[PDB]
DNA sequence: GGCGCCCGGC
DNA sequence: GCCGGGCGCC
């Protein structure tokens, strides 16, 4: 049931095996930026699987803005590669996803109220402090951004296929609501 | 500023490239005409060479590259590092590695640039590592321009410098002084270091010494600087890539001998026999490859000589190759490259061991990510062009088969599918390069298996260039088997022909039901962690839709290809395996099929050859196609779902009788092999039409009521997905058709009864979504047209040509409808202009996409002769504009319910959309019809003028030489006219669009179109003054660089006289100071100064083009005498004009100079002084006496009037043209509505000119009251000046503001000081005047007295704490409470008698705590500052001993008359009555004030003179005294200051003394310093770990800018663009 | 919220 | 030659 939804941004993390001498890796890599006193790590780019990647001193990383699973490998596998060129004894040992955020825009306004308010134990709003609803599903563990303009964004999904499963099981809820 | 200021600030802030390279070039020829001003230009350009941006580095590196190849070279005769003393070990393992240096040391930038430069010389021999340990900061305590200038080379200064900073920490300022050592070196190297005097032979020493020294600070750098950017596949070092250039530059000029010293260096960085073995060896090996590959790139006549160079060098080349590190193993490869015809003249060993290195680097697989290979490929592809190279392939084969070239070539095959895009790319250009070599070398290693290698990369590739580029390489693999022999090239792909073919048709699916190739298809290349897979999967959802069916498209042209050359009777099996599919349940497949069809018929020699599919493609568009498709089963079973829940809630909320109901098949049409019983849409339709309505009918009562309201929302749920599937289905149908329809018109079929093709293929253009599909079914119908014109079959034609011009015109965004917009008349169109909105849009810009694509195919496929073998489309373009504009306008053309008014926008549309791609025969066609454009831009309907302002906009981007002529004779020139409002906003309208689509191609006409854009900026319409701001905004940005640009080839000659003309003046008004002088006719009766008849000058030139401005020069300047004479200057040169021509416009007028009502007398006795030939009238006094007055103002030359009888008497003011009126003291008026504002702006006048000692208080937006006044809303009306400038201005003033509002703040003000500053004339007192002695600004310091003490705490403790809580609110009555108590307790800080009135809060207390002391309230002792200011007068000797040479006159001002009384009686009387004094406030009559302000002036007997600060404050002269005390203060310090310096000014001759009277403490301590020394000059979450709605993106809140675009470094390090700067 | 001053009056 | 006033502004 429904119209499938895409993927925006998949953070993945990764444990480097040494503790890098952090500030140096920014002043050797024209691609990063670091700023202990504004953030406590230095935030690496690479352009061909577009990516953001914080590096931080205890050697956890993780890599946001790739669309697939093995483009943020790929990814991740390219930071790690760049760590290891800077002269660190950094090594590529551990890989997990996150956070896999899906969207999706339905095509009717959603009537906000009437999920606000006749679903209890798992919705809330807060009209100015955000303008969607918040949905926290509890079988797959997804919190859905729901907007009145038919916007839905969905996050806190593992693998993809939870996304799928989140928005088949919520469209037939506010298919109930305009 | 001046030209060359701003034209240099170009470079910095730049549109585009072209501007930029204009700039440069201009500022080459400025120096080129002007030479002495060569350092004068460099001292502004180089500073840029440390900006933090790229771009305007590198731009102003080119700059100094132009400005110094136009400079002379050096040659007199017409401490220094030793380069052989450089020791590699110690400056890697000592020294200071260069990186992204840290944050500024501000104790050292504040040194002067001199002792700078020297300290950093001190430590530069320390960061070197010249000590033999490694140098520590500490040890060297931190604590006529830089770049400026026979007796030596000129630039020596300036290498100097860029030597030393070629070192410093930051890597934009080495990157900007290896770019500018770059530049000089390379013009002027040869005369480096060289002196005068010394001989020929010497200096040739000098100059070896030199260049000696700069290369051994160029390796140092190459090996110190560890820099790099990891951003691509290969890293890149930027700042020792630079420095391999500036050493490639050094090495032009040096002596021969010292290039083997450089070569040496070189050769220990990069064989590092005795340096340590750590990682450093990767940067210092790196530097010396690319140091290396420009000694062999530039000096190739070294090579040649000896061999042990390039043995060197090619040891040096195979080490890298073998190196462990893939940005070594990339550089090497890329250093042999330039070298490589040089180079295969060598020995045979190591020609031989070269190419087995090479070819073995690709025998073991490399990193998984390692780019480098595309450059070891690259490499190898140029070594196999030069036969020498193949010969020794044969050499080799001739001891080792397995070395052959036939046998070695697949050892490229592995990286086809290389993980990085680079390497695949390279790879593919590669065998291309091998491809195209003789027969013989290549014959034996194509054959089907690469064939099918190629084929695969064909369908899987998803990176665009890939794909090209490996159908290209299939183009030239199959053509080149072809040329052998046809039957060869059938039997090596007969084996492959099946898989690849089924490959070629798969289908494609939907995002979550994709349909998978079978993975035994594909072959692996080695003959059988990253796995390119999801293409193979066929994913839909990962990858996109358009993407699969791009690899479809591209399979089908290569297999169509390829099935050309085989001979037909050989095809049987690819024509059953594509018959087979034109019927295939996927309509994917019959889409592929068809398209395979198409291409084998489109590039087959002949279509009769083809002729054999024409009964199986012309079946697919004229029977009826299947209602289902197997592609399209999710459709269908989610129609059957939902149906399923209808009925489900029929059965369960409505309750009905479960039987009675349908029970639905569980099998889907379409599915595999599924029977006739299974559902289709058709019983959907038939279960919510039909069988819903039935159930109403058996729903009982009781129950229909509360099942209906749930029973309704799910049929209308069904019937919308049933409607999906069937418009998905209808879409699939259109696209098979489509491509059928193309097949057929490839094969040149004309069917006698054309309708089903053309149907089919205008379906296809406007509908298709992906755009490949659309734009080959648009290439269908442009070669159509043509078939049936060349046939003669023209009716078809015509009608499909009538139908893409309908199409064209669709997209309302771009081409108005009329029949809404056909009522508005006098509204510029360009400033105003549920779902189905969205979708009629997005369906719009389809079709509109298709039918361009479709038009523009057409005009270049018929050439010069389109208008001719088209005729209807001459008529669509043609017909409509010659019969609404030959006339007038038919009064049918403006009725919305006649079509003409849509045939005229539409044929203005399809000049628009045609124009830009006609051939250039029939730009005369244009050009003849441009006369009926520029008539319906005059036209009275918007929607015309409108679409008219777009066509010219085209028709002149596209005809710049013609167009440009007709705009500027017959448009232009009518803008002016006031007569009729249409002609302006037409023009404007044209301006803008104009502006909006040349870019920056204007540049040669910006002086025609800025002064008619100028002169429209204070248009009376509004949306004229918007869009003529909104123009020469980014029009006036242009004119800098603009009087360089050569003629327009073409222009007419009186248009370059015209351009002429005012170019002159746009430069004069930019910049003030080249304003021509002008002569001042009349006798005036005084000699002016020099910066007098300057702005005199600039009066004058005001008055010449009719500009107003303000003449703020500061206060006692004399602008009395400057106004004066221009004054009479234009009424000389006005009656003459009259008596010369009689024409009215220069007829005798008076003029009107409104001042404060004390200048009244000042203003007559003035001109009375300087111009006795004017007559005068004061029109001022009782009004029986301005009665009397009444009418004689027409006969004098100048009328004086005050602010008030301009006010009361405006009635007869207003009736008089007033020729000059000039508004004195004119700041008065900056209220946008008190009555003196709303009475003077009535003023009818021919020039207008504001006076003024100060123009601002606070703000520069307080200016728009006089601006209003001068130029009526040249800054616009209140409201649009205020929200474009004033609300951003002040909202962005406070913290609350976000940084975008900030900057917004700031771009604002900025907009409006650009637009203002050239109408001020600013001109400080200390600038010009030096005879004038100077003043002093002391305070003077009184304790209070008792009595303030008690009523200060009296006032706050009773009602100071309900004022300090008021001050808690923000409105109007709180802040007046505020304003109140302070301005109350103002007057007591003066005295208490002020506010002690009966009555008063503290009054009877009062009355009795003053008989406690026993005194008066009177009594001065509790009123300090008349205590004080005895003080002041006494020892200044005012009144002392009541010789007589008096060494002070005072003035004394006050606030007010109470405050003045209160003086003058205590101090002056009941003190001192041996002061003699005079009076001057309200209480003598303005005709007075003039008289004592006389008396006091000149005569030196009164000691002092008492002023009331309103009276007496504004421009008053009266130099004779040379003291000032201030008794009482305004708020206002502009005032104040005011009153300071109409005493200190022009004929003063003593230093002056300004004392302020200060009690100790209260509101005194809140006015110290004003007027001291203030002149007024969606998906968001946290990445970090999931949270909903972040309130600050902490890690990313800079924004990270932007990442930096490749071209920077692709452009700039080029190779082949370096050495084509040599000359 | 004040106080100024171009007015009409004696 | 003086006066007090209503309009105007900060
Ligand atoms: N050519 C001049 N020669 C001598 N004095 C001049 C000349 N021009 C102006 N002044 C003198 O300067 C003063 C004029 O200043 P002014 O025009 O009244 O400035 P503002 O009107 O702003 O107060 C007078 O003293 C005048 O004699
Ligand atoms: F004429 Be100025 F403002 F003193
Ligand atoms: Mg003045």
């Amino acid at each position: 049931s429904g119209i499938t939804p895409t993927l925006q941004n998949i953070v993945a993390t990764v444990n480097l095996d040494c503790r890098l001498d952090l500030k140096t890796i920014a002043l050797h890599a024209r691609n990063a930026e670091y700023n202990p006193k504004r953030f406590a790590a230095v935030i690496m780019r690479i352009r061909e699987p577009k990516t953001t990647a914080l590096i931080f001193a205890s050697g956890k990383m993780v890599v946001t803005g790739a669309k697939s699973e093995d483009d943020s490998k790929l990814a991740s596998r390219k930071y790690a590669r760049i760590i290891q060129k800077l002269g660190f004894n950094a090594k590529f040992t551990d890989f997990k996803i996150q956070n896999i955020v899906g969207s999706c825009d339905i095509k009717f306004p959603i009537r906000l109220e009437g999920l606000a308010s006749k679903h209890h134990n798992f919705s809330s709003y807060e009209p100015e402090l955000f303008p969607g609803l918040i949905y926290r599903m509890i079988k797959p563990k997804i919190v859905l951004l729901i907007f009145v303009s038919g916007k839905i964004v969905l996050t806190g999904a593992k693998v993809r296929e939870e996304i799928y499963q989140a928005f088949e099981m919520i469209y037939p809820v506010l298919q109930d609501f305009r | 500023a001046t030209r060359l200021d701003r034209l240099v600030t170009i470079l910095e802030t730049g549109s585009t490239r072209l501007i930029r390279d204009t700039a440069v070039n201009q500022l080459a020829d400025w120096q080129k005409q002007h030479p002495e001003e060569l350092f004068n230009l460099l001292s502004r350009v180089v500073p840029y060479l440390r900006h933090k941006d790229w771009e305007t580095r590198t731009t102003a590196a080119k700059a100094i590259g132009k400005i110094i190849e136009n400079a002379p070279l050096y040659d007199p005769n017409a401490n220094f590092f030793r380069l052989e003393s450089l020791d590699v070990a110690t400056i890697v393992k000592y020294g200071r590695p260069l990186l992204r240096g840290g944050p500024v040391d501000y104790n050292l930038a504040a040194l002067d640039p001199q002792k700078r430069l020297a300290h950093l010389k001190k430590t530069l021999n320390g960061r070197l590592g010249l000590l033999g340990r490694v140098f520590e900061d500490e040890e060297m305590p931190v604590e006529e321009i830089e770049a400026d200038d026979g007796a030596e080379w000129p630039f020596e200064r300036l290498c100097e410098f860029l030597k030393v900073d070629l070192f410093d920490p930051q890597w934009e300022t080495r990157h900007g002084a290896a770019m500018g050592l770059r530049e000089v070196i390379r013009v002027h190297g040869a005369g480096a270091g060289r002196r005068r005097g010394k001989t020929r032979k010497e200096n040739n020493d000098l100059n070896r010494q030199w260049l000696d020294d700069l290369a051994y600070r160029l390796l140092c750098v190459l090996m110190l600087d560890k820099f790099t950017d990891y951003s691509s596949d290969t890293s890149v070092a930027p700042i020792r890539e630079t420095v391999g250039q500036t050493l490639g530059a050094v090495l032009r000029h040096i002596s021969v001998e010292s290039v083997h010293a450089i070569y040496r260096l070189l050769y220990c960085m990069v064989t590092q026999e005795d340096l340590p073995s750590e990682q450093n060896m990767w940067a210092v090996c790196h530097g010396g490859m690319v140091g290396l590959r420009y000694v062999v790139a530039v000096r190739k006549d070294l090579l040649l000589q000896d061999g042990d160079m390039i043995d060197g060098v090619v040891r040096c080349v195979m080490q890298g190759l073998g190196d462990i590190d893939d940005d070594v193993r990339s550089v090497s490869a890329a250093t042999l490259i330039p070298m490589a015809k040089e180079f295969v003249m060598m020995r045979r060993s190591a020609l031989d061991s070269l190419i087995n290195i090479v070819w073995e680097s690709l025998s073991n697989l490399g990193d998984d990510l390692s780019a480098s290979t595309g450059k070891i490929m690259d490499l190898l592809a140029t070594l196999c062009s030069f036969p020498e190279v193949l010969e020794a392939m044969k050499v080799s084969a001739s001891q080792d088969e397995e070395r052959s070239f036939t046998l070695l070539v697949p050892r490229l095959y592995p990286f086809l599918r290389h993980t990085i895009t680079s390497v695949r790319l390279a790879v593919l250009k590669a065998l291309m390069t091998f491809a195209n070599l003789g027969g013989e070398t290549s014959q034996g290693w194509l054959n089907g298996r690469i064939l099918r290698l190629i084929f695969q990369n064909i369908i899987v590739e998803r990176d665009q260039d890939t794909l090209n580029m490996s159908l290209e390489l299939w183009t030239t693999l199959v053509r080149r088997l072809a040329a052998r022999d046809p039957a060869i090239l059938a039997d090596e792909f007969e084996a492959h022909a099946e898989p690849m073919m089924q490959l070629a048709l798969h289908p494609i699916g939907v995002p979550r039901h994709p349909i998978p190739m079978n993975p035994a298809l594909f072959q692996k290349p080695s003959g059988g962690h990253d796995v390119d897979g999801h293409m193979i999967q066929g994913e839909v959802d990962l990858v996109g839709v358009d993407v699969l069916i791009r690899s479809r498209i591209s399979a089908a042209k290569a297999m169509g290809l390829i099935m050309s050359f085989i001979p037909t009777p050989r095809l049987a099996s690819y024509d059953t395996a594509v018959l087979q599919a034109l019927s295939s349940p996927y309509a994917s497949t019959q889409l592929a099929a068809a398209m395979v069809i198409d291409e084998y018929a489109k590039n087959c020699s002949t279509p009769e050859v083809a002729s054999r599919f024409i009964e199986p493609l012309q079946k697919i568009i004229d029977l009826e196609r299947p209602s289902h498709y197997r592609d399209l089963v999710t459709y269908v079973q989610r129609v059957r779902s939902a149906s399923q829940q209808l009925i489900n809630l029929f059965r369960d909320h409505g309750k009905v009788s479960q039987g009675k109901l349908p029970t639905l098949a569980v099998v889907v049409q379409g599915e595999p092999e599924a029977g006739p019983g299974a559902f289709s849409i058709a019983n959907a339709e038939k279960v919510v039409n039909e069988d819903f309505e039935r159930l109403k009918r058996l729903m009982a009562p009781g129950q229909r009521l509360i099942a209906l309201p749930q029973l309704n929302e799910a049929r209308e749920q069904t019937v919308e997905v049933i409607e999906e599937a069937k418009a998905a289905k209808e879409a699939r149908d259109a696209r098979i058709k489509a491509a059928a329809a193309c097949a057929l018109v490839a094969m040149k079929v004309l069917p006698k009864k054309p309708s089903p093709l053309i149907k089919a293929i205008m379906d296809s253009i406007k509908t298709e979504e992906n755009q490949e599909l659309q734009s080959r079914s648009a290439a269908t119908i442009a070669r159509l047209v043509q078939l049936f014109t060349e046939s003669g079959r023209r009716g078809p034609a015509e009608k499909v040509v009538a139908n893409l011009v309908k199409f064209s015109c669709v997209e309302v965004a771009e081409t108005p409808e009329f029949p809404i917009h056909a009522h508005k008349t006098n509204v510029i169109l360009s400033m105003q202009k549920a779902v189905k909105y969205a979708r009629e849009a997005k369906a719009a810009r389809i079709t509109r996409r298709g039918a361009k694509e479709a038009l523009e195919i057409l005009s270049k496929n018929f050439g010069a002769e389109l208008l001719e073998r088209v005729p209807t489309l001459r008529t669509f373009m043609e017909e409509p504009l010659v019969r609404a504009f030959s006339g007038d306008l038919p009064p049918e053309a403006r009725d919305p319910e006649n079509a003409f008014g849509q045939e005229i926008v539409d044929a203005m549309s399809v000049i628009r959309t045609m124009t830009p791609t006609l051939h250039p025969a029939l730009h005369p066609f244009v050009m003849q019809q441009v006369p009926l454009v520029i008539k319906a831009l005059r036209s009275d309907l918007s929607v015309f003028r409108y679409m008219a302002a777009k066509c010219m906009a085209t028709i002149c981007s596209v005809i710049t030489v013609d167009g440009m002529t007709a705009l500027v004779e017959k448009v232009l020139p009518s803008i002016n006219n006031p007569l009729d409002l249409s002609f302006r906003q037409g023009a404007i309208e044209v301006i803008y669009h104009l502006i909006a689509v040349m870019g920056d191609a204007i540049l040669p006409y910006v002086i025609f179109l800025i002064v008619p854009v100028l002169g429209r900026m204070s248009d009376s319409d509004n949306q004229i003054r918007l869009i003529a701001t909104t123009s020469f905004a980014t029009l006036v940005k242009l004119v800098p660089l603009e009087a360089g640009i050569p003629d327009p080839p073409g222009l007419s000659e009186e248009l370059l006289k015209g351009r002429d003309r005012e170019r002159t003046f746009i430069a004069q008004l930019l910049d003030p100071k080249k304003i021509e002088p002008f002569k001042i006719p009349v006798a005036i009766k005084a000699e002016l100064r020099s910066y007098q008849q300057e702005g005199v000058n600039w009066l004058a030139f005001l008055n010449k083009y009719h500009l107003h401005g303000i003449l703020c020069d500061d206060m006692g300047l004399g602008k009395t005498l400057q106004t004066i004479c221009i004054v009479a200057s234009d009424h000389h040169q006005r009656a003459e004009e009259f008596a010369r021509t009689g024409a009215p416009e220069v007829r005798k007028l008076p003029s009107l100079i409104i001042c404060p009502p004390t200048l009244s007398g000042h203003w007559q006795q003035e001109i009375k002084t300087y111009a006795p030939f004017l007559t005068v009238t004061a029109y001022v006094g009782s009004p029986a006496e301005r009665r009397a007055m009444k009418d004689s103002l027409d006969k004098t030359d100048i009328v004086i009037t005050s602010y008030d009888v301009c006010r009361n008497d405006i009635d007869v003011i207003e009736k008089y043209n007033w020729n000059y009126c000039v508004l004195d003291e004119g700041h008065l008026i900056k209220n946008p509505k008190a009555k003196i504002t709303l009475a003077v702006k009535r003023l009818t006048s021919n020039h207008r000119l504001i006076l003024t000692g100060t123009p601002i208080q606070n703000n520069v937006l307080e200016l728009w009251s006089l601006f209003d006044f001068l130029m009526p809303g040249f800054l616009g009306a209140e409201k649009v000046f205020l929200d474009r400038f004033a609300k951003p201005i002040a909202n962005s003033r406070y913290s609350k503001a976000s940084s975008k509002e900030q900057e917004a703040g700031a771009l604002a003000i900025e907009a409006l000081h650009k637009q203002v500053l050239p109408f001020l004339l600013r001109r400080l007192k200390e600038e010009v005047l030096n005879d004038l002695p100077p003043k002093i600004l002391q305070n003077y310091y009184c304790d209070l007295s008792d009595l303030q003490r008690k009523l200060f705490e009296d006032f706050t403790k009773r009602e100071g704490k309900k004022i300090t809580e008021t001050a808690g609110r923000d409105d109007k009555e709180a802040k007046q409470h505020i304003f109140q108590a302070l301005q109350y307790m103002r007057k007591l800080c003066n005295s208490p008698a002020l506010v002690m009135k009966p009555g008063h809060k503290a009054y009877e207390d009062t009355q009795k705590y003053l008989a406690k002391h026993g005194t008066t309230l009177e009594d001065p002792i509790h009123a300090p500052k008349l205590g004080a200011l005895r003080d002041l007068l006494v020892d200044c000797g005012i009144g002392v001993e009541g010789t007589p040479i008096k060494p002070h006159r005072a003035l004394i001002f006050c606030q007010m008359k109470e405050m003045l009384d209160m003086v003058q009686n205590t101090v002056l009387k009941q003190m001192l009555p041996s002061v003699s004094y005079l009076r001057l406030d309200g209480s003598v009559e303005a005709n007075k004030r003039q008289d004592i302000v006389n008396k006091f002036n000149s005569d030196p007997s009164y000691d002092v003179l008492l002023l009331t600060t309103s009276v007496g404050g504004l421009g008053l002269n009266l130099t004779g005294a040379d003291t000032v005390i201030f008794v009482e203060h305004d708020w206002n310090p502009q005032k104040d200051l005011q009153a300071m310096d109409r005493a200190h000014r022009i004929g003063q001759k003593k230093v002056v003394n300004v004392y302020r009277i200060i009690t100790r403490g209260t509101l005194e301590e809140k006015i110290l310093s004003l007027q001291r020394f203030k002149i007024d000059v969606d998906m968001v979450d946290i990445e970090t770990g999931d949270v909903r709605r972040p309130g600050k993106k902490a890690a990313w809140l800079e924004g990270l800018g932007e990442l930096w675009d490749n071209a920077q470094y692709e452009e700039s390090f080029d190779l082949d663009g370096f050495l084509k700067t040599m000359q």
